[PDB]
RNA sequence: GAGGUGAAAUUCUUGGAUUUAUUGAAGACUAACUACUGCGAAAGCAUUUGCCAAGGACGUUUUCAUUAAUCAAGAACGCCGACUAGGGAUCGGGUGGUGUUUUUUUAAUGACCCACUCGGCACCUUACGAGACUGGGGGGAGUAUGGUCGCAAGGCUGAAACUUAAAGGAAUUG
């Protein structure tokens, strides 16, 4: 509700399609226009631009999936490795977020992705090689590292992409 | 080592399409590939085992059934027609992903229930437990015994609702989901129940064929066709 | 007017797969996987292999004679990632800008309801 | 071609692997709902239905009448205390109120709101008190060492009793 006026011209004068928000099922349904609308994949890339923002993202970084067409969002679980019983996986998310953040805030601004977390499950969203490198990156640190030693590592994927 | 050199498959191949049964709306669903209709393997026989999942949406026009895949059989091949029976219903996995919140219980029932023909089915419910209006706790649990009398009565009357049905009355009645409407009106006085759903409907085991049964669920047919010309 | 077959794209890692059946799911319309196209060994899960698969899979399909797919998009599953790979979403892509309609895009990986863990 | 990996590989595969569809069998497991919630003496316990005994809290103008509390031995299973008040939320029971969901001459039976009250799992505070599978050297961070115990250098190898071959090393603008 709140984000919905800057949602709809993305795609309506950006992008060339037409939207509609059920209140019925509570959903959003876009219809690509025939008889003036171009571009034959913008159907899919202004349905995933609402899906990563109903996923969790924030506006301007599903505008980023919007725009430049070549940036997946790979999702995992923490329940895959490692099993983490409760009082362990609040362990997991306090240190995956750090400090008032800071520590996800470093694996974004380092390998160029955005990420975001619930409780149980996260998102990554960029490009792909960085998708894998932020996800090792996450998934050692929730094996259960230093972050000191991941910042270390960090600095080296960063050396990568200078 | 050697492999094989390729010969085309496409052109052994033979369009049938899929009719659906009479109870539904509109009834041309697809088509079907299958081999050409040699000896030793007829056509005719290698489908008849085949079940289509569509969309009861696809099969109904409107989009509030727009989850809720349904299954369709294959049983009696007619003039390049693969007539259908009912086989099965299902949710798609984002419907009841998109229904289950904290912060509340959901009641799951399943009978094994034998219709007014032979055919029995696995038939299973979802309910979720809501908060009234005015209700200022965040909570809205069943107490547990609330549960059991809850899947009682779901049990009671959707076993109620299958023998006193056949197969076409059954799917007729469960298209435009009244079954969930009997079991909230029945559960009301227990608890207050949002969303009632069937979920799932499974085939077990079916009686015989019926070729009459099947002609009569969808329409009459006959041939007599052409003549060679010499 | 369309005539439509199913996608049945899976969609791991390590691997994507693009696998036009019937509406049926018993007869096949060109399974090209993602490792087939371009094989370094390790970039057969990318967008590139992905977009390759499904162009010629879209290829096969015109030449059939389907016209638009069921997106039928899975992930490993089981217990194990649940999610789609990199390959999925550029497997739906190249579907959709090699000349196919799309039609009813849902999520079938198979979770595991109670697992075999430990 | 499929696994798989940071890449690979062992492995499977034209006697059709992987993918897809139908079906069967097996052994587990009980997803999301799932909580600073519940139950259990603890370890622990999550699908439905039934049976078997059990247990707790509450209600009680029921009954017995001191039958009680703590633990060495033995048996079964496997910032503190003797301390004041509170506050919000939640679980189980009870009483009262009087609105909405419920509903009716088939049985009884709900759900929510509010106040009170008993008992729990926690949380946030307050006020006031002497609260007197066994074996052990002696602080932390360093610094020096004409003592004792060790380990360690040389120097082209071959190659020493032999100024000794081949080959190698090193440095090498013959």
């Amino acid at each position: 509700r709140n984000s919905w006026t800057k949602i709809y011209p993305p795609l309506v004068e950006h992008l060339k399609l037409q939207v509609r928000m059920n209140l019925k099922t509570k959903s959003v349904e876009l219809r690509t226009n025939p008889k003036f609308t171009t571009d034959p994949g913008a159907l899919q890339k202004g349905a995933d631009f609402i899906k990563a923002f109903t996923l969790g993202f924030d506006l301007d970084d599903s505008i980023a999936l919007l725009r430049l067409d070549d940036l997946y969002i790979e999702t995992f679980e923490v329940k895959d490795v490692k099993t983490l019983t409760g009082d362990h996986l609040s362990r997991a998310i306090g240190r995956i977020a750090g400090k008032d953040g800071k520590t996800k805030f470093a694996i974004e601004n380092a390998t160029r992705t955005r990420i975001v977390l619930a409780d149980s499950k996260i998102h990554i969203l960029g490009g792909f090689t960085h998708i894998r490198m932020a996800r090792e990156s996450v998934v050692s640190l929730i094996l259960g590292s230093p972050p000191g030693k991941v910042y270390g590592n960090l600095r080296t994927v960063a050396s990568r992409l200078k | 080592g050697q492999k094989k050199r390729v010969v085309d498959p496409f052109t052994r191949k033979e369009w049938f399409d899929i009719k659906a049964p009479s109870t539904f709306e509109n009834r041309n669903v697809g088509k079907t590939l299958v081999n050409k209709s040699t000896g030793l393997k007829s056509a005719s026989d290698a489908l008849k085992g085949r079940v289509v999942e569509v969309c009861l949406a696809d099969l109904q026009g409107s989009e509030d059934h727009s989850f809720r895949k349904i299954k369709l059989r294959v049983d009696e091949v007619q003039g390049k027609n693969l007539l259908t029976n009912f086989h099965g219903m299902d949710f798609t996995t984002d419907k009841l992903r998109s229904m289950v919140r904290k912060w509340q219980t959901l009641i799951e029932a399943n009978v094994t229930v034998k219709t007014s023909d032979d055919y029995v089915l696995r038939i299973f419910a979802i309910a979720f437990t809501r908060k009234q209006a005015n209700q200022v706790k965040r909570h809205s649990y069943a107490q547990s015994s609330h549960i059991r009398a809850i899947r009682k009565v779901i049990s009671e009357i959707l076993t109620k609702e299958v023998q006193g049905s056949t197969l076409a009355q059954l799917t007729s009645k469960l298209i435009p989901e009244v079954i969930n409407k009997e079991i909230e009106n029945a559960t009301k006085d227990i608890f207050p129940l949002q969303n009632i759903h069937v979920r799932k409907v499974k085939l077990l085991k079916q009686p015989k064929f019926d070729v009459g049964a099947l002609m009569a669920l969808h329409g009459e047919g006959s041939g007599e066709e052409k003549g060679k010309k010499v | 007017s369309q005539v439509f077959g199913v996608a049945r794209i899976y969609a791991s890692f390590n691997d994507t797969f693009v696998h036009v059946t019937d509406l049926s799911g018993k007869e096949t319309i060109a399974r090209v996987t993602g490792g087939m196209k371009v094989k370094a060994d390790r970039d057969e899960s990318s967008p590139y292999a992905a977009m390759l698969a499904a162009q010629d899979v879209a290829a096969k399909c015109k030449e059939v004679g389907i016209t638009a797919v069921h997106v039928k998009i899975r992930a490993t599953g089981g217990t194990r990632t649940k999610t789609p790979g990199p390959g999925g979403q550029a497997a739906l892509r190249a579907l959709a800008r090699s000349g196919l309609r799309i039609g009813r895009i849902e999520d079938v990986t198979p979770v595991p309801s109670d697992s075999t863990r430990k």
